[PDB]
């Protein structure tokens, strides 16, 4: 009997792990839930290229809050559009609760294996994904037969599937028992990448810009002053090395202080002189 | 009078959590005069004690679960996830329904019936076995009409909940229904629900 | 002060011991529909 291998990938695409966490925010503190649309490309290979947020019903995340006519109609519109990828799996937002599924998230994903054997039920916790890591995870199943027979759920041939580890939070919840966790990984191409770099790319002008001139001096009057109490420590500190054999530092914050103070006047001055001298 | 006491202070710490919904896959039923409800695919018979009447003839309305159908023929079953299906099956009459009541999924079978005989085959128990039948699935009136001989009529309906699925053509699907494992009391019982689809 | 570090010494070696727990004796174990229920049925708060 074909057993899952532990190699296979979850490619979430930039687009979708961005709509993904934005629709897990603004549904804090509920619990929010949408459609991943993308491609089983192989055996071992599961593409997310895109997903779609679902209405928020009272009902909560359950395979009741699939309304048929949103989703119909929304897979109609985006096939008009250029979007005619099948309804690869589900996501919803555990917010705090950590990356893992319960019963009812289990039934729902039971739901979405019947129709097609290959679905993740991939979730993300919005409040956890503070800037920096990102909690989110991707599990599928194991058959109830597959398990109580003894035999492993997934069938391993290479490192792929053990490079990270499981979580207890997730362990407690089920994991390995009932779903087992599918690597994650992001297919960020170079255009999306260069197009996110402009989040935060700076200018061609404040490359030009001094600093208020007021205030750059009173900056160094500041940081010179503690410059000099440090180098004080640093002096009273030294002293006791001598009558001391090998047995914070007023140096390390002084080598800090140092380096602040040089990169910031280095750059002041040579950005006025620019300045000067490109600008008549 | 001059009393002017303190006053000491007792914290009660008050905490709980709801788990995880647990989903009763539970059918009711009121078919002759026994309102019973049996939890399930191992069957166990909540409430509604040995049974007046034999299991076979509730044996038959057993989401989530569909038949085998081969590549050329449309699995209407299949596509109609991930909502599922809604069947409406007269045999006595008996309707799926998904309800949110509590803290249970419940996927009802409610099953209801009429017109039991003083002296019919389905209350004395007796029951040799479900020869394999074939249900002819055909569509009416944009309605999944399966037609069935019961051997031992079903007009068995289908409606998706996506509205949108398209209609298989009229097949003959062959369902082999049969009551592997039991007690005589009836309160522990396994269930086969093995049927393929044929053109 | 041997006497009282050996008995210090008995007292902590000689350990606990069961701690035996509720265990019905076999054949009165119906696990699988122990775990059936566990699987289905639903805990309830209680409440005036
Ligand atoms: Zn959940």
């Amino acid at each position: 009997a074909p057993a899952v291998d532990t190699a296979e990938q979850v490619y979430i695409s930039s687009l979708a792990l961005l709509k993904m966490l934005k629709h897990g925010r603004a549904g804090v503190p509920m619990e929010v839930m949408g459609l991943m649309l993308g491609e089983f490309v192989d055996d071992y290979t599961v593409r997310v290229i895109d997903v779609f947020a679902m209405p928020q019903s009272g009902t909560g995340v359950s395979v009741e809050a699939v309304d048929p006519v949103f989703q119909a109609k929304m897979l109609d519109m985006l096939k008009q559009t250029g979007r005619p990828e099948m309804v690869v799996g589900w996501y919803h937002s555990h917010p705090g609760f950590g990356c893992w599924l319960s019963g009812v998230d289990i039934n729902t994903q039971q739901s979405f294996e019947a129709l097609s054997e290959r679905a993740v039920a991939v979730v993300v916790d919005p409040i956890q994904s503070v800037k920096g890591k990102v909690v989110i995870d991707a599990f599928r199943l194991i058959n109830a037969n597959m398990m109580v027979l003894g035999h492993e759920p997934r069938q391993t041939t290479s490192n792929l599937g053990h490079l990270n580890k499981p979580s207890i939070q997730a362990l407690i919840h089920g994991l390995n028992r009932h779903y087992y966790s599918i690597t994650i990984n992001y297919r960020k191409n170079e255009l999306e990448q260069k197009m996110l770099l402009n989040l935060h790319k700076k200018s061609w002008m404040e490359g030009l810009t001094l600093q208020d001139y007021s205030e750059h001096c009173k900056h160094n009057e500041s940081v010179v002053k503690e410059m000099l109490e440090l180098a004080k420590n640093y002096n009273k500190a030294v002293e006791e090395e001598d009558k001391m054999t090998p047995e914070q530092d007023p140096k390390r914050h002084l080598e800090e202080h140092v380096d602040v103070l040089m990169t910031s006047n280095i750059v002041q001055c040579l950005a006025a002189m620019l300045d000067t001298v490109v600008f008549k | 009078g001059n009393l002017l006491f303190l006053a000491c202070y007792c914290i009660g710490g008050m905490s709980a959590i709801k788990p995880d919904m647990k989903i009763k896959l539970r059918m009711e039923g009121n078919v002759n005069g026994h309102h019973f409800v049996i939890d399930g695919m191992d069957l166990e018979v909540k409430e509604g004690g040995p049974l007046p009447f034999a299991f076979d003839i509730l044996t038959t309305a057993f989401n989530r679960v569909f038949a085998k159908y081969p590549d050329n023929i449309q699995d209407y079953f299949k596509q109609s996830f991930p909502k599922g299906y809604s069947w409406e099956r007269s045999l006595c009459n008996a309707r799926n329904d998904i309800t949110m009541e509590g803290d249970t999924f419940y996927n009802k079978v409610r099953f209801y019936g009429t017109n039991f005989p003083a002296n019919g085959p389905v209350m004395q128990k007796k029951t040799l076995k479900w020869e394999p039948s074939t249900e002819k699935m055909y569509v009416r009136d944009g309605v999944l009409t399966g037609d069935i001989e019961m051997a031992l009529d079903f007009r068995t309906t289908y409606k998706a909940k996506e509205k949108g699925v398209k209609l298989p053509g009229a097949h003959f699907v062959d369902h082999c229904i049969e009551i592997l494992s039991h007690d005589k009391d009836y309160n522990k019982v396994k269930l086969y629900e093995h049927a393929v689809a044929h053109s | 002060d041997d006497i009282q570090q050996l008995l210090k010494k008995i007292n902590e070696l000689t350990g606990i011991k069961e701690s035996d727990t509720g265990l019905a004796p076999p054949a009165l174990w119906d696990l699988a529909a122990d775990k059936q229920t566990l699987q289905s049925e639903q805990p309830l708060q209680v409440a005036r």
